[PDB]
């Protein structure tokens, strides 16, 4: 059968995460 | 694009072309209304984004002067709303009531939760408040009597529901489109191949399913009939 | 076709009075070849049992278009008072004494209970008597305001079991057919109680199949023992 | 082919009074074979049950050139009045009584509520009564501005259920054709009613066909019992 | 490259030759469309980048003064907006306005939110600016009353639509081309092999679906007829 | 390297060698042309990379005055142009317009959004700047009024079309070369037999593919006919 | 067979425990 | 066959130890 | 065949181990 209504919410609920992990690498450093 | 290039798109990827078809046009309807709603929270509510001007739409709306709760004097001061129950907003875009011009005037859409205190701030005393009200209307709040005179309001925002608020649209210059397949599909291009998509891998199982179509007071799916 | 016209016919597929070997039938052999082919046709039909159709009571257009001249509909609020049931709250109506299958059955409930929702169109459920028990106090399967459950039983009863009164009995049934009778016969002899000629009621296109079956039928009754 | 060229084929492909073995049919038996031969071809064809064609009624141009004379438009906007339906907004219209298979099948509709759509054509579905009351509530497949439900009753008749009241009911439907009559018959003899001559409407392309079944039936015939 | 070639390059692929075909060159085109947004929207959204002067477009507009709500003596200072709807843009690239030169003129393109608030400053007072309102047309606002004489601009963008942004194109030295067919199709030809791979992706399975044949009364895709 | 090289390798590998093949050299030539370009943003686009001579062409244009918009006073200053439409060029490599001389003369080709703004620097009013307009012709700009003189410039660059630009190719000493098909492919050797590899893997699926063969009022792709 | 009423929960929580442990990593820095 | 009774719980106490994994890492930062 | 004395009690053990691993990176912080 088919049907992505669950599958498409999982997966873009991955991605988030591992874009909130991406994005909570980012520093913008000191000490020149 | 319209509600027809999408219905027609949907049911041509399934090939849904007799009238003799168990899904009709009402079902792709509905599909694409709602997986619109599910596409643009899963897109627009992880982090703020911006949000094209395809995903919107304006309904205007038609004000009358209501009482807080009855005809008391002691009930409280009185409130516009709109004549007809208005759409839900989704969270995700720019909600604005706007007086039939977009550029100008200032008319505030906030939560149901806020608007029990607003305006105690002296500056903000003859500003215009908005939000839908569980009785499901746009109720309007200020201290500035003024307020209670006005009589149209147009409001823009990413509606839940695309055919509430396009049934609500506002008059065009030609005229009014009475056919709903006629008015245009708030969506983003951007979001229209997933949209159908989705709802064409929602009706292709179901497409092919076997019936009960035996009339022999019998459930006849178990043999796949 | 008309009765003349089902005997000339029926005649030459035969090849009556041939010079070949061949049957000649009298006009009541004919009535009653051709009355068995049509009720096993209808019955084939509506059971989905024929393969050369294949299709079940009104699943096309070609079976809507032959079984349609027997469908009736049928209105009752009478109730029999004096039977045994398998319920308090069952009442019982009579069948209308031709029909064969029910295809469309549907009961009006009149009570107080119900709110604004009097009158409210049930439908009609046929259960067996396995489920009956288990199906009483089923609140998705049981009585309700838009459920009943029938059963059949003796003396061509309908056992409308409801949780609310049952008022009137709306019903679609396939009815009995008009026999084939191709000449008036004489005393004693009928056909379905049928004396007099009797026409076909069905439409023209299926008079054709109910003729090439009551030949085969007929070819079967005179060489089932050579 | 004309009546003439179809007796003439008929009796050639017999190989009627040669001097091998045949078989020799008068012109009632040869018309009788031909109209069988011609409604079983087209009942075939439109059922799409013809291992030959193997296609349905409209499903290639071949078939659109074998049934398209067959193919009659009927309007009508008076509604029966005394009759019992499956529900309270059910109006029934007469059938023309000469249709086989009902094809095209559409309702026009005027009603003030659906304001500014008035005069929507609206498409009948044809409803199996299992889905009747289960269809009613559907706002996705019930009666609605833009579909109507048809039921078939007796006395050849379309019960339609819609939402908003029905002004005209339009069909497209498959004819009776006109019997394939090579000769005036005598008194009391007709095929489908018809007495005289009668040609075949379709096209001359399904003739020579309808005359090879037409042959085979004969011989079917003549040849059944030995 | 035009909409023939990419057109009849995803026939050919599909081999849809036949007149007497399910999937008509229209189906093409408005997948194409629908595909190439959802391609510039996948690329050139994550991070800026450059965008080539191959997926932008032009459209000719025409200016006519409108009052902001009516004709009213304080509704509000009146507007400029096109006479026809504007197709809306992609948030993407470099929209610009210009009076038919492009190295000339500055009539800024804005949100629809911003120009509400706008001019204050004394020194862009007389700069002119643009927004597609709700209404789906452009509007046009500044302080300078002077901006109500213009006339006639260009809009260049990286239009939603294609085939709403190729009807309005500004005339060639040649003339008006009649034929959508005749028109350069807005992509890079970078982006036009996934392009034609996603959508013979999209109309492969179903060219070889079943369809409902018979004339029955029935439903026949269950039985895969 | 020339076309007709390329087009009958990708031919050979997919053996379309009868005169009743459905997909003919045109479409080898479609593929070629939209690949290369696919190719070299795939390669020149991540980082800044060394590009070999073999992916440039020269186009020789032809200019001519023109008014910045009309043949107005105060329309501001006049601007030479290309007589016919210039390709669009790819932004991985080097374009450069020169006059007729690679190794001499400062034409500078510039982007459509800097050209607005350019020669106010007192030392860069002497240099002739380009840009492609939204038009489709290469537009020149200074301040000098000696450019208006310029009648002949050839121009360098890595165009994204080989087709386009190769009709523009400049005359050869021999004479120009009718055919496009003994023209020169622009491609450097290490990225041909990817090209080769990508193209015939886009057509080989569809060579072997059903197609509606029967004349019969009908759609036989369903049946694989 | 077919039910996803826990599978959906499982899914969902494994999807709530990435999140916390990207969420988790995040810091608004100091000292520049 | 079919029976959850063990598999879900053992689900539940791995999603439970990621859980703790998840929220051990968490802390509120000083040095400002 | 089936019997689950020895598969329960190894991933029950595998589930103790994660646990304390997951139990052991528990701190509470200082210096504030």
């Amino acid at each position: 059968f088919g049907s992505g209504a669950i599958g498409y919410e999982f997966d873009n609920r991955y991605l988030n995460n591992q874009e909130m992990s991406a994005v909570a690498k980012q520093r913008l450093t000191s000490l020149p | 694009m319209t509600y027809n290039e999408l219905i027609y798109m949907v049911l041509d990827e399934l090939k849904l072309s007799s009238d003799d078809s168990y899904y009709t046009p009402d079902h792709v309807i509905f599909l694409l209304v709602k997986y619109r709603s599910f596409l643009l929270k899963q897109r627009y509510s992880d982090i703020k984004k911006q949000i094209p001007d395809s995903d919107y739409q304006s309904i205007c709306l038609d004000l009358i002067e209501v009482p807080a709760i009855s005809g008391e004097p002691c009930e409280g001061s009185s409130y516009l709303r709109s004549k007809n129950k208005v759409p839900t907003t989704m969270m995700i875009g720019n909600p604005r009531v706007y007086p039939m011009d977009f550029y100008q005037g200032e008319i505030t859409y906030i939560s149901r939760d806020r608007m029990r205190y607003v305006g105690y701030n002296k500056f903000l005393r003859n500003i215009i408040y908005c939000s839908k009200a569980p009785d499901g209307y746009l109720y309007f709040k200020s201290w500035n009597p003024q307020f209670l005179h006005l009589e149209k309001v147009s409001f823009n925002a990413i509606f839940e529901d695309a055919k509430e608020a396009s049934e609500m649209a506002c008059p065009e210059e030609n005229g009014t489109i009475c056919k709903l397949e006629d008015k245009e599909f708030p969506i983003e291009d951007a979001l229209v191949p997933p949209l159908i998509e989705l709802v064409v891998k929602e009706l292709r199982g179901p497409e092919y399913s076997p019936k009960d179509e035996d009339n022999n007071a019998k459930d006849d799916l178990p043999d796949a009939r | 076709m008309t009765n003349k016209e089902f005997s000339d016919g029926f005649s030459t597929l035969l090849n009556s009075f041939g010079i070949t070997p061949n049957i000649t039938l009298d006009e009541y052999e004919k009535s009653t070849f051709l009355t068995n082919a049509q009720e096993q046709l209808i019955i084939d039909i509506y059971s989905g049992r024929n393969i050369i159709y294949g299709k079940s009571f009104e699943q096309t257009e070609e079976i809507r278009r032959y079984l349609s001249n027997l469908v009736e509909t049928y209105e009752t609020s009478t109730k029999v008072t004096g039977k045994l049931g398998l319920s308090k709250d069952s009442v019982f109506f009579e069948i209308p004494q031709d029909t064969w299958f029910i295809t469309y059955e549907v009961a009006f409930l009149k009570d107080s209970r119900l709110g604004c929702l009097d009158g409210i169109e049930a439908s009609v459920v046929p259960l067996p008597q396995d489920d009956l028990y288990r199906a009483k106090d089923n609140p998705f399967r049981g009585p309700s305001k838009d459920r009943v459950l029938r059963l059949d039983i003796k003396s061509d009863l309908a056992e409308l079991i409801s949780k609310y009164n049952v008022d009137k009995y709306l019903m679609r049934y396939i009815s009995q057919p008009t026999p084939i009778i191709l000449v008036d016969l004489p005393d004693g002899l009928s056909i379905n109680g049928v004396s007099t000629e009797s026409e076909c009621e069905l439409n023209p296109v299926v008079h054709r199949a109910i003729l090439e079956r009551a030949v085969q039928l007929a070819i079967i009754s005179k060489t089932q023992l050579t």
